[PDB]
């Protein structure tokens, strides 16, 4: 195929007014909105807001199912709490760091756009440290993201706190330090 | 060809669905 | 609501022969049939063979996404080897285990019926380790399914032995024995 | 009430689409 990668949601000006765009990008999930009509999940690099609503379009109940059992399931790969009807969750960051490789479908119309859902893989913490530490387009986005990540943990106005997060393991104390020595 | 009309169909009727999607309801507008 | 718990697929014989029933169920997942049209979801409480055929239907590209994404996410939190077009899995459990818990539409006409998803739980292995150590349908479940593979693994032509399992664990190999003793 | 129509109807497609499906290609049949 011809699967574009995208480093940042400012890209997405450079694209057709009207067009089909395979994509693809890799960025934290900090946002989920599910209703029973549609559901959006929101990913940022923090290059500090919110930057991807990727959309999971569901028309008929068959298709809502699939949408619940999607969340469900990343959710549950995730170690978040889901009650399982309007679901939201916000700043998931702030307590959870979910790494995640998605691929979606750019379309636009009229000049404004839409990031359907393709696929998501979610990527192990233990693994992007590792892939980190050990050592293209992926790897320099996941660096991106924990210099940011890194910055906004350094600055004391910003909610971010590796120290906050439900998981903080003796791992990510011990990457984060041997991490701001590069800096 | 059985399989392959069935294909042509679904993806056809894919595109509509999200442009009009795209038309109705943006996500991002300008 | 009024989800009927199902302990076997036999229980599937004093059913209606025309109804919607919510029904939940627990075994291991043992096969996966993904094609463009439909999918399949094989698991077992090995009673030893296949038992429960859930299909995850969908008729548009939007819903096959959807269920694409569904067997993608479900493959990497058991850590399944997925190829992402047909897609076939077959004694998924002479592999890994994969404990879950289920819950299914029963749907019958003319005698004849099929089991539609809902929604599906994995189970960390861990935890049902733990549930049955420490320590209800859910429970009796997961206990029988234990036991079943227990005696699977003492029967010398059965496929199915622990050590071959390619997450065969310290305390796999420990609650397995502490298990047979209570045997 | 016009989230609630859109329910009925929604619900009531469904159990014709899971009813139908299961009289052509049932995955258990006697």
């Amino acid at each position: 195929k011809n699967r574009i990668f995208v480093s940042s949601s400012k890209d997405f000006e450079g694209y057709p007014s009207k067009a089909i765009v395979p994509v693809q990008f890799v960025a934290l999930l900090t946002s989920i909105h599910l209703t029973e009509t549609k559901c959006l999940l929101g990913f940022s690099n923090f290059e500090q807001e919110d930057q991807y609503l990727i959309k999971l379009k569901f028309k008929d109940r068959g298709s809502e199912r699939l949408a619940r059992i999607t969340i469900s399931l990343l959710c549950q790969y995730f170690d978040i709490e889901l009650p399982d009807p309007t679901v939201i969750l916000r700043d998931i960051h702030l307590e959870r760091l979910c790494f995640s490789s998605c691929k979606a479908l750019y379309v636009s119309k009229h000049g404004n756009y839409t990031l359907f859902l393709e696929d998501i893989k979610p990527l192990d913490l233990v693994s992007v440290i590792s892939t980190i530490s050990t050592k293209c387009d992926l790897n320099n986005s996941l660096v991106d993201i924990f210099n940011n990540l890194i910055e906004m943990n350094r600055d004391e106005k910003n909610r971010f706190k590796f120290v906050k997060l439900i998981h903080y393991d003796i791992e990510l104390k011990k990457f984060v330090q041997d991490q701001q020595k590069v800096l | 060809p059985l399989k392959l009309q069935s294909r042509k169909l679904r993806y056809a009727n894919d595109v509509q669905d999200l442009l009009d999607d795209v038309e109705n309801s943006p996500v991002v507008a300008t």
